[PDB]
């Protein structure tokens, strides 16, 4: 029942004093523990600097959590933030940004953590938008990203093994570090005749790739190309590559409060807490120092990861997969407006989506019928 | 300018030697524009405040790359937090190959997985129709077992088409599913995969499944069967190594060279983009750091001080040379060696486990029939 | 698993094939029913005939 250690990164401009009264304010009688709080927030971003102090996070107090709030979407800082962190071996989540983005499957000394569902399973909820949007015909395409492959056995076995006639043709692999002079992103893949695509690449990458696709004129009434989530970045960024009603979905981000779901997060630590003195009622001492790196190496066996496993709060699932894919995860669909302004094409939950919508919507020889059912 | 050039090693004086190696490379390359400028630490055990040297030397300096020798190298992912030009060296793990974990990751040694290449050799050598692999379990060992199907699934094409393989858990003390598996194996032909104490177990099982003698061919690299598992090492072992394999100084040399080499096509490089000074806090990363990158890619030295070599696409090295080794009366001695497609035989006869050395047809039907 | 007799006409079958080129004969049960079809398991994107 001892005071729970956390501490909370924040970087951008933002609302923390509801998060800190918040932070103090919430609380279980289900909770064992007590929490230990102070909140910390920085400027500079880079684990040099972000890093820096967090070595003299687990150095000044004890502080057994990190939720990560960055300025920017650029997430590869969180990944080796989950490098320090596994150096560190203490756990942390990502809060907002690219904190909270997905990487792949790192050491398994990591216990980095983050609030949605995977990436693949994000895939799988789109294609369940597929499904949603009763559009038979589909294709993909991407780059040499990682996780082409994986995202490749994804949908490929996942509309696969199906038993409902959902079409598809090809895939389009690609590789955008280097280019195409001859444009074989449009010349070969102009070659795609199927009513809906699947845009999947960096963003960045997508710069040129999509303005190819406008080079393809692909955004034609019917012709489409529906994309990912962090792909597609942050709503409020308006890239010319993304066409007009840009078809993807993310984790719910304007909607959803990002302090509220930290609330959320540190609410989760404390459920981890509240398990751990469950069954191990013990929680290990505080990592010392970075350079202290020599003093507690041998002090690391970790089955709070393996406590972590089940987490739920609040009427919220808080358990991540053992790729830390949230268990009962919250997606948000999404669409460029006539205004061009991304706007809400669904909310994925439960692998559910409600959509406003009856159909895909369509503007830019659709006919209607009508009649009863008498055989034959 | 003076080009600062950051290494990664135990010690400093074999960094003395490697600012001896800064001087012949600023003699080699064209010194006119550009000069050469060696400062580097050592490697610590703990990352973090080896990072921290990281940045507060390097991107302080804002080198155009550095260089790094023997979880290591987590300092070289925050290269990557730069995206930046540096260099590895001493790495025969492909987990420094991971693509995702290292974006780019420049060095002139070939990965321990490259080692199923020579057991392709060793295909074309003790010319076994049947094949099979042994393997211990691991994420890492998980992809090398890959690319050795990837071996065998070169044989696609229109071969030793190796029965099966199984996974290992690290230490696992019965392998008597293994062992199991090589009693249901009617071919003579294995292929080992393992780390030391994956060895460790391995050969102590091969000689408790009393396979040791002839007739059970289980073949694999020094780095699983070199040290204290040469200890238990099962009889007659034979294997090969990559030219120079442990040999650091050397790597130092030769490091050195691709090292001016990137300095020449840096040279070659226009509209030169900074290597960034500013570090805590940056949010950017030049544009010349990876298309340094793609430059040492379409870099191909003629040769370093290792010689003429190759490269792969994922950056490591290639053609290099597998030394044949073998194990006589309890003792490793070298075979010959196989390099690019060549393999050179030694004048030392190829010991088979058995006493002969000759090679007899290890695939045998059994007579008993399960159906 | 226990034993059992192995008694059938195509069973006898196979005796003759043994009988050609001789093979000594093991007959296990089988554990399933069919031989199998390669089928996608719940995850490892791999076809499996079980």
């Amino acid at each position: 029942p001892p005071s729970i250690g956390i501490a909370v990164i924040l970087v951008g401009t933002s609302d923390e004093v509801a998060i800190k009264d918040a932070h103090e304010k919430d609380d279980f009688h289900h909770l064992s523990v007590v929490p230990r709080v102070e909140l910390v927030a920085m400027n500079e971003t880079d684990p040099k600097s972000i890093i820096t102090r967090i070595c003299d996070l687990m150095s000044d107090r004890k502080i057994q959590g990190v939720v990560f709030a960055d300025d920017t979407d650029q997430e590869a800082i969180a990944q080796i933030l989950d490098f320090i962190s596994a150096q560190t071996l203490t756990p942390i989540l990502g809060i907002h940004g690219g904190s909270s983005m997905i990487m792949a499957d790192k050491d398994e000394s990591s216990m980095f953590f983050q609030f949605g569902p995977s990436i693949e399973q994000q895939a799988s909820v789109m294609l369940n938008i597929m499904e949603e949007y009763d559009w038979y015909i589909f294709s993909i395409v991407t780059t040499y990203f990682p996780g082409y492959q994986d995202f490749v056995n994804k949908i490929r076995s996942t509309i696969e093994n199906s038993f409902v006639g959902w079409e598809l043709e090809e895939v389009l692999l690609l590789d955008m570090s280097l280019d195409d002079g001859d444009s074989k992103i449009q010349n070969q893949l102009k070659k795609l005749q199927s009513p809906i695509i699947l845009l999947y690449c960096t963003k960045e990458e997508a710069t040129y790739i999509f303005e190819v696709a406008n080079s393809v004129g692909l955004t034609g009434y019917g012709y489409t190309w529906i994309v990912p989530s962090l792909v597609a970045g942050d709503t409020d960024t308006v890239p010319s590559e993304f066409p007009t009603g840009l078809i993807s979905v993310s984790y719910d981000e304007w909607d959803y409060g990002l302090p509220a779901r930290v609330r959320d997060g540190i609410a989760i630590i404390t459920t981890a807490a509240s398990d751990m003195l469950s069954e191990h009622s013990f929680i290990p001492e505080p990592k010392s120092s970075c350079y202290n790196t020599h003093e507690k190496r041998i002090y690391q066996s970790n089955m709070l990861n393996r406590y972590l496993i089940n987490v739920t709060f609040e009427g919220r699932d808080l358990s991540f997969s053992e790729d830390g894919y949230q268990m009962h995860p919250k997606l948000v669909i999404i669409l460029l407006n006539k205004e061009r302004k991304w706007e809400r094409v669904g909310k994925w939950k439960d692998k559910s989506l409600q959509m406003k919508y009856y159909v895909w919507p369509r503007m830019c020889d659709h006919l209607s019928i009508v009649t009863l059912e008498e055989a034959p | 300018k003076i080009v600062n050039i950051g290494a990664v090693l135990s010690t400093r004086k074999h960094e003395q030697m490697f600012r001896e190696a800064v001087n012949q490379a600023n003699k080699r390359h064209g010194s006119w524009k550009i000069q050469l400028q060696a400062t580097s630490v050592t490697h610590k055990p703990n990352a973090i405040q080896m990072a921290l040297s990281v940045c507060e030397d390097l991107i302080s300096s804002q080198v155009y790359a550095i260089l790094v020798s023997h979880t290591p190298t987590p300092v070289s992912y925050t290269a990557g937090f730069y995206r930046i030009p540096v260099l590895g060296l001493t790495t025969r793990m492909s987990i420094y190959s991971d693509k995702s974990i290292h974006l780019s990751f420049l060095r002139t040694v070939p990965p321990y997985s490259h080692q199923s290449s020579v057991w392709f050799e060793m295909m074309r050598v003790y010319n076994w129709n049947h094949i099979i692999l042994l393997v211990s379990d691991d994420h890492e060992g998980r992809a090398a077992q890959k690319r050795l199907e990837t071996l065998l699934e070169e044989r696609e094409s229109k071969g030793p088409k190796a029965e099966k393989v199984l996974q290992f858990d690290p230490g696992t003390k019965n392998v008597t599913a293994l062992l199991m598996e090589a009693r249901e194996l009617e071919a003579r032909v294995i292929i080992l995969s393992a780390s030391e104490d994956d060895a460790a177990t391995v050969y102590r099982a091969a000689a408790m499944l009393d396979m040791t003698g002839s007739g059970y061919v289980w073949l694999v690299g020094e780095r699983e069967i070199s040290g204290n598992a040469l200890r238990y090492a099962p009889d007659g072992i034979i294997g090969l190594q990559l030219i120079n394999g442990k040999n650091e100084s050397a790597h130092i040399s030769d490091a050195v060279g691709v090292v001016a080499q990137a300095v020449h096509e840096l040279l070659e490089k226009e509209n030169i983009t900074d290597p960034p000074r500013g570090c805590v806090g940056n949010t950017n990363i030049w544009k010349t750091g990876p298309l340094f990158k793609r430059v040492l890619m379409s870099s191909k030295y003629a040769d370093g001080v290792t010689g003429r070599v190759e490269f792969n696409e994922d950056g490591d090295r290639k053609f290099a040379q597998y030394s044949i080794m073998n194990l006589q009366n309890r003792k490793l001695v070298q075979v010959g060696i196989y390099n690019g497609t060549h393999v050179i035989p030694n004048d030392r006869k190829i010991i088979w486990p058995g006493g002969e050395t000759e090679k007899p047809r290890g695939y045998q039907m059994s007579t008993r029939l399960k159906i | 698993t226990v034993p059992q007799c192995c008694y059938g006409f195509c069973i006898d079958l196979l005796i003759k094939l043994a009988r050609t080129m001789q093979f000594t004969y093991e007959v296990h049960l089988v554990a399933d029913g069919k031989f199998g079809t390669q089928e996608r398991v719940q995850n490892s994107n791999k076809k499996e005939w079980n």
